[PDB]
């Protein structure tokens, strides 16, 4: 029953940086405190327990502090592969965790690599149409996708999904979903995709005539 | 060796109950304590209760309570929990965790979690998914996909060459349609030279429908 | 880490103690502390219980509403303020860390791993008495023609805690402090020997010193040919 | 609130024993054993799943079974010869803490050891406070049986006798202590006293006189 503040919410820093993270108790938790990583769509990993107790596995950069009410994580040296949502966890009286703290690189501008999918001939067999925009490895998150059929643009028809930071180059891709039907999809000839990013100089478009 | 598997992603009505296993390997299941965690969509991790699967004793989260229910079949080596009257706030991945006692320390602490299963609350039907290439019209960089169309409920797990080729791999997160099926799409990038000399096939699995599909993308 | 409790002694029924537990080499706060008395020749009885810092309380049956368990968290000290004291308390009152509070987890995986000495309380309506300590000089009889057997005689004393060491505590190989007789008259008498070299009985002197904790009395006995 | 073990459980060396406990709290619970030996502080052996602190040899494990525990003891050794006593911790209500009647451990009946008798006669300064006390000192024996008669040159003397009930020593042995009190008027009328020490037939005297 022992309320958790954890704090940030979220933070990006560049590969190198001492990482700090805090979690603060409504009450005396008597250095009962651990840590955990829970890495993009994966089970959550113990690093650090009883305050400062390091797991044996875990690298030497992760750390922990603290006493009573006030505790302490640290990353001395952030890595590419340390993206992911840190926890800590109150086990004194009762099971409690917090919030989470959005672990993310900050790195130098990265492109994106733009490619345009026409809907194939076996889906509009079923008489719908799906146009599918790719932005390939790209930093940071935001990126603007305008999709336009024949000089119009299109604005609700489209839906779109970007992916976690990446393990390696700590990336994103975005896949941005056009979606007409078969008769509709017929009617026009030339799919544009235009895509706006601060890594691109001018709006990168990458269209296909139907045909 | 020390290895915490759980039971497939499932699919309850709402107001209806769901069981789920975790199958305790490479260490003795009495020898520790079995906690679950609820993790909402996006959410913090939310503890449930704890079990000692050597004498049975339970301690649930006052919240949780009456309407969690967690057994232990030491014969069997797994640990289950049972939560019933399911709501839409339900709907989210659950986590069994192994709690083990630190001799040296002179402490306990929840170690090894469990992969995590996925439970959604719906009224939905059950559907296979479309599974549809994509290949462009006609630089170094070539970028192949595979679009896991109208699908309920979630997950799909999307391979390429039967999990060789994992490199340049984009599988995106499902996005929920207005139709009330998901869809996701699956793209990998591979250079202009290697193409046309290499098969490359994207191994589709929806395990609630028991759809497999392998499609190759030209 | 050690546990050392004081306070115990003689007092009249209806009377009341007064025991002190002094906590050190840990972290008092962040434990949990409990008294477990002990009635001669019988076994181990449950008195009471105090949690972490909770501050949560727990008497037994027998000792419900008459004896008080406190904590001063600052003075690393645990106390018990027994009132109203029936003959049969009469007991050794051990203070124990529980190790893991009733409040913590894992509770049910919980024991007393570090324990207390144990002060001896004795409820009699007949009052305390100090011994007459007396030389049992050397005897040259056992255990060699090299070696003679030299004692302090602990005559007349009550209650039964008596403490003998031999040359300030100098003086430990060869000690056999013998147990204490209760005699008719109600009172105890103990005998304290040491086997020591009959080359070194003119050169040596040995000076037992007997300490009597509840009447204060303190004598340091010389043993002479 | 109760703790059902047997008041005594006998052994032989090398050969394994198994002390059990029974109770209500060991169905939620995990018993504790400790170990007392005469005139010592309870030492703790065996908690919880089967845990043993530093120092406790391998000999000690423990066992557990719905409302029953159990404390094997293999291979028996004298220094394992003492009171054991199950713990628990309940849980339920106003009282957490639950004890059991102890054990008391004995183990091979052998080795037979003949007592030690040293005699002091009463203290010259003893003597001058009106007062005479014969101090008989009985050590390293086995078993814990000595019977004590005091003679007055050859008359028998049971006035004025006080002694002990035999009690384990530091060497897992015997000691008592037989004190015979008289006037330095009987004191100096004699003519030598004796201390008579039987123990299993043989008979130690050891005689002292005012000389
Ligand atoms: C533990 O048990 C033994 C056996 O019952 C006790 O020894 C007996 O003591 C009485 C006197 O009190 C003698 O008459 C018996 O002959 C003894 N028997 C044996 C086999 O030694 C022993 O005293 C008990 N220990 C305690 C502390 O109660």
């Amino acid at each position: 029953d022992i309320q958790m503040t954890q704090s940030p919410s979220s933070l990006s820093a560049s590969v190198g940086d001492r990482v700090t993270i805090t979690c603060k108790t409504s009450q005396d938790i008597n250095k009962y405190m651990a840590w955990y990583q829970q890495t993009p769509g994966k089970a959550p990993r113990l690093l650090i327990h009883y305050t400062s107790a390091l797991q044996p596995g875990i690298p030497s950069r992760f750390s922990g502090s603290g006493s009573g009410r006030d505790y302490t994580f640290t990353i001395s040296s952030l890595q590419p592969e340390d993206i992911a949502t840190y926890y800590c966890l109150q086990y004194d009286n009762l099971w409690t965790f917090g919030q989470g703290t959005k672990v993310e690189i900050k790195r130098t501008v990265a492109a994106p690599s733009v490619f345009i999918f026409p809907p194939s001939d076996e889906q509009l067999k079923s008489g719908t149409a799906s146009v599918v925009c790719l932005l390939n490895n790209f930093y940071p998150r935001e990126a603007k996708v305008q999709w336009k059929v024949d000089n119009a643009l299109q604005s609700g028809n489209s839906q779109e999904s970007v992916t976690e930071q990446d393990s390696k180059d700590s990336t994103y891709s975005l896949s941005s979903t056009l979606t007409l039907s078969k008769a509709d999809y017929e009617k026009h000839k030339v799919y544009a995709c235009e895509v706006t990013h601060q890594g691109l100089s001018s709006p990168v478009t990458k269209s296909f005539n139907r045909g | 060796q020390v290895q915490l598997v759980q039971s497939g992603a499932e699919v309850k009505k709402p107001g209806a109950s769901v069981k789920v296993s975790c199958k305790a390997s490479g260490f003795n299941i009495k020898d520790t304590y079995i906690h679950w965690v609820r993790q909402a969509p996006g959410q913090r991790l939310e503890w449930m209760g704890r079990i000692d699967p050597a004498n049975g004793y339970t301690k649930y989260d006052p919240k949780f309570q009456g309407r969690v229910t967690i057994t232990a079949d030491t014969s069997a080596s797994t640990a289950y929990m049972e939560l019933s009257s399911l709501r839409s706030e339900d709907e989210a991945v659950y986590y069994c965790a192994r709690e083990g006692y630190y001799g040296n320390y002179g402490v306990y602490a929840m170690d090894y979690w469990g992969q995590g299963t996925l439970v959604t609350v719906s009224s939905a039907s059950t559907k296979g998914p479309s599974v549809f290439p994509l290949a462009p019209c006609s630089e170094s960089t070539a970028a192949l996909g595979c679009l896991v169309k109208d699908y309920f409920p979630e997950p799909v797990t999307v391979s390429w060459n039967s999990g060789a080729l994992t490199s340049g791999v984009h599988t995106f997160p499902a996005v929920l349609q207005s139709s009330g099926l998901y869809s996701l799409s699956s793209v990998v990038t591979v250079p202009s030279s290697s193409l046309g000399t290499k098969t490359y096939t994207c191994n589709v699995d929806h395990k609630p429908s028991n759809t497999k599909v392998d499609k190759r993308v030209e | 880490v050690q546990l050392v409790e004081s306070g115990g002694g003689l007092v009249k029924p209806g009377g009341s103690l007064r025991l002190s537990c002094a906590a050190s080499g840990f972290t008092f706060s962040s434990y949990s502390m409990s008294w477990v008395r002990q009635a001669p020749g019988k076994g181990l009885e449950w008195v009471s219980s105090i949690s972490r810092s909770t501050p949560y309380i727990y008497y037994a049956d027998s000792v419900k509403g008459r004896f008080t368990i406190s904590r001063d968290n600052a003075k690393n000290s645990l106390y018990l303020q027994m009132n109203s004291l029936r003959a049969e308390d009469t007991a050794v009152y051990y203070c124990a860390r529980d190790l893991w509070s009733p409040d913590s987890n894992y509770y049910d995986q919980s024991a007393f791993d570090i324990w207390g000495q144990g002060t001896m309380v004795t409820v009699s309506s007949a009052s305390t008495k100090g011994p007459s300590v007396f030389p049992l000089a050397p005897s040259s009889k056992s255990t060699s023609g090299g070696t003679a057997a030299l004692g302090c005689l602990v005559k007349d004393y009550f209650p039964e805690p008596v403490t003998v060491s031999w040359n300030s505590g100098a003086l430990t190989s060869g000690v056999h402090t013998f147990p204490a007789v209760l005699q008719s008259s109600g009172l105890y008498s103990l005998s304290s020997v040491v086997t020591v070299p009959s080359s070194s009985l003119g050169t040596q002197t040995y000076i037992c010193n007997v300490n009597h904790k509840p009447s204060n009395t303190k004598v340091d006995k010389k043993v002479e040919p | 609130s109760e703790l059902t073990q047997d008041p005594a459980v006998s052994v032989a060396l090398g050969q394994t024993v198994r002390i059990t406990c029974q109770g209500d709290s060991l169905r939620s619970n995990y018993a504790s054993w400790y170990q007392q030996k005469p005139g010592q502080a309870p030492l703790l052996v065996i908690y919880g799943k089967n845990y043993r602190p530093s120092g406790i040899p391998d000999r000690f494990s423990g066992s557990y079974s719905g409302n029953t525990a159990s404390l094997t003891i293999s291979g028996a050794q004298a220094e394992d010869e003492a009171d054991y006593y199950c713990n628990s911790r309940d849980s339920s209500g106003d009282h957490p803490v639950v004890f059991g009647g102890g054990t008391n451990l004995t183990v091979l009946g052998q080795p037979k050891a003949a007592p030690s008798v040293t005699l002091f006669p009463p203290s010259s300064e003893e003597l001058q406070a009106n007062k005479a006390t014969l101090v008989c000192l009985i050590s390293d024996f086995y078993p814990g049986a000595v019977t004590v008669a005091w003679k007055a040159d050859s008359s028998p003397v049971k006035a004025g006798v006080e002694t002990t009930t035999p009690s384990k020593q530091s060497n897992n042995k015997y000691a008592a202590s037989s004190y015979l009190s008289l006037t330095p008027e009987q004191w100096k009328s004699h003519r030598s006293y004796s201390c008579q020490v039987t123990h299993e037939g043989s008979t130690v005297e050891k005689t002292v006189a005012p000389t």
